[PDB]
């Protein structure tokens, strides 16, 4: 098959600077003057998103800020200026034989300015308590590097155990990332101890942000 | 005002079939050749074939041919793919696309197949109001417990976005835990109204759950 | 319209 | 899923009165204020002024103190501005917001008013196919002849919108005229049906036009 | 009234790069620890968009390319980087006193790197050929820069009376124009020649790029 | 929520 390698697998690129991914093809794609290679934007959740067709020809309707080019084997997506919005995966495709074949995709991440996380704690609430356990959440939302830090306290005393945290994709907005920690004991462990403590090292503070809330 | 639309999550045991539909609107059905493609659950994309849809002829990809069938209901502007004798293997997500004389153009949003002899278990939703001890205000929602993905949560049936993180699920035990939460104004709660709306199409579960102080 | 895409709509 | 919905374009003759309503969606309506914005012709927007959506009473601007009021039908979750006696002066674009905190954040999409002693006049509407002789095409529909502002062109019912270019009308001997051209891939027209959708709402008109070659 | 003053009254910003706009209060807007300065965003044809408040402070859902500063009588919203989605007018509004005052507005345009009409010309249509009249439409589309320049001529020979002609504003996808010129005769008038030609001079051809038909 | 904007919400 028309095997398609693209490079880097991903790239971090800073807010209005230039987004280069390349496309190289084990076979040509050319046909009676025209490259068979398309380009596709893929967010997480979504559908793939029609940008480029015929090597360098603009789908109606995308931004001009992203162009393509090349022929036979080698092929380049360009962006700029790099946009929040940008933010994805970004695909090749050819469509000179069959079978149709796509690359395993490019991830594009934006850089920008730092962001402080807003930090929140929710205790479990009495619905769950009532069927027997007991979540405690904290979210840590909208920062700036990815680098983050989340450490649980039940009384002053850390706690690894029963913790498990998720993150979101970079914001498409704003270019930030969200975590969310929750921490889940029996109802029973939760009733034994009082000060419940979500404790967050990130880079735009010169100390720990702390959130707690007491059971009682 | 063009669209593809794409039946819902679907999950099966092993060895059973799935049927996957999707709806062409805004244009003349019988007039576009409609692409299927699968997402691997490492996210790879692979073309598995077309159907022409004036002659209702198929063509599969090699490494689609013997358990996968595509049709046609033209009078429901709707094509259908078909997968049987399901294996782990076919997990992913499926997307119907329209040919373009060189690219793919307008896509449906995808359809989840989960492939597991496990049960179906409900959420359970949880309110994540601030403690009483607490000019923005973060509101949460716990969905909690569940089998299998997807579940689809919004906030104020939809009048709440922008403000809004919903979290990937994670797998413990056998059973996914997801949370989401919105940001408003403190002008906003507790004086009006706040609710997470919870769906889980596996459980047939639709759950609303106004965030209270 | 396009029946098949590409190749396919020689 | 916030919105405020306006009524549509309004032509008065000079010492009428015209009413213009605003609907809110989404939220409760009687929760939050409701703010009138005029945009004049050359574009500057002044603040006319508010009305408490929960007590009903009204605050003017002092440049709208007089021939303004505003009114409303919380049953119908609407709020309304009159314009009583209107001179050339109040020929603009009204537009209804919401009250925020600091600022006026959901918006209404604007209600024009025209005053003017002349008589509706229907458009006529004429399709712009290639000549004889002429991998992308373009096509185009002409809006001749009418009378007031303004005419909608869609193209076909909103299927294709990003290949489009509805110019802004001129004013020829008390007349209005405007053309709209849209360009698809040849793979689209003539094979596929390309039409045009006109509304003049003073007139009371709808038309459609197929490009034919 | 407080009345606002913006400058400058409008601008050019290339792609990529930095958009500053001004805001001066004659009355300060400062109140109990901020400032009662909103921002906000409009597109012809489209009602206000509501950006930043309190000097600020971003509105939910809007990126964060946009920023605002200052405090008193004395405020600029920055963009960066500047996109082609971003070619609009933008107000300031101050609601620290009855009656609310906005600025005069600062229109933004974009800057881009050339790109050549698309041109088309169509004769009268039959229908309005029975209703007596012959208008003859020439698009220009999708050029970059806004100089343009279009002839009509009548079997050789140059018409300028009986053209109208119209602009778009700048495209918030491609930050291009476009222009479309209408030559408007009586039938009689029209079937008395046979060529009709429009004729272009745009800075991306080194010729003119002509257009035409025969009534035959 | 909210009914007078800025200075009429105080």
């Amino acid at each position: 098959d028309n095997v398609l390698t693209q490079s880097p697998p991903s790239l971090a690129v800073s807010l209005g600077q230039r987004a280069t991914i390349s496309c190289k093809a084990s076979q040509s794609v050319d046909y009676n003057g025209d490259s068979y290679l398309n380009w596709y934007q893929q967010k997480p959740g979504q559908p793939p998103k029609f940008l480029i067709y015929a090597a360098s020809n603009l789908e109606s309707g995308i931004p001009a800020r992203f162009s393509g080019s090349g022929s036979g084997t080698d092929f380049n997506l360009n962006i700029h200026p790099v946009e929040e919005e940008d933010a994805a995966t970004y695909y090749c495709q050819q469509s000179n034989e069959d079978p149709f074949t796509f690359g395993s995709g490019t991830k594009l991440e934006i850089k920008r300015a730092d962001a402080a996380p807003t930090v929140s704690i929710f205790p479990p609430s009495s619905e769950q308590l009532t069927s027997g356990g007991a979540s405690v959440v904290c979210f840590l939302n909208n920062f700036y590097p990815k680098d983050i830090n989340v450490k649980w306290k039940i009384d002053g005393s850390e706690r690894q155990n029963g913790v498990l945290n998720s993150w979101t994709d970079q914001d498409s907005k704003d270019s930030t990332y969200s975590m969310s920690s929750t921490l889940t004991l029996t109802k029973d462990e939760y009733e034994r101890h009082n000060s419940y403590t979500c404790e967050a090292t990130h880079k735009t503070s010169t100390s720990p942000i702390v959130k707690s809330f007491n059971r009682n | 005002q063009i669209q593809l639309v794409q039946s819902g999550p679907e999950l099966r045991k092993p060895g059973e079939t799935v049927k996957i539909s999707c709806k062409g609107s805004g244009y003349t059905f019988t007039h576009y050749g409609i692409n299927w493609v699968k997402q691997t659950p490492s996210k790879d994309l692979k073309w598995m074939g077309w159907i022409n849809t004036h002659t209702g002829e198929p063509i599969y990809a090699d490494d689609f041919k013997g358990r996968f069938a595509f049709s046609l209901e033209t009078s429901a502007n709707t094509a259908y793919l078909q997968i049987n004798n399901l294996n782990n293997g076919d997990m992913g997500t499926y997307f119907c696309t329209r040919s373009h004389r060189f690219g793919l153009d307008y896509w449906g949003q995808g359809t989840s197949v989960t492939v597991s002899s496990a049960k179906t278990t409900p959420p359970s939703v949880y309110p994540l109001a601030p403690g009483s001890a607490a000019s923005m205000v973060t509101l949460g929602c716990l969905v909690k417990g569940y089998f299998p993905e997807p579940v689809t949560v919004t906030w104020n049936s939809g009048s709440l976005s922008s403000g809004v993180h919903t979290f990937p699920a994670v797998l413990q035990s056998d059973l996914y835990t997801l949370s989401s939460s919105v940001t408003v104004p403190s002008s906003t709660w507790p004086s009006e109204t706040v609710t997470c709306n919870v769906a889980h199409p596996a459980s047939s579960t639709k759950v609303d759950k106004k965030i209270l102080d | 319209g396009v029946q098949g895409s590409g190749a396919f709509g020689r």
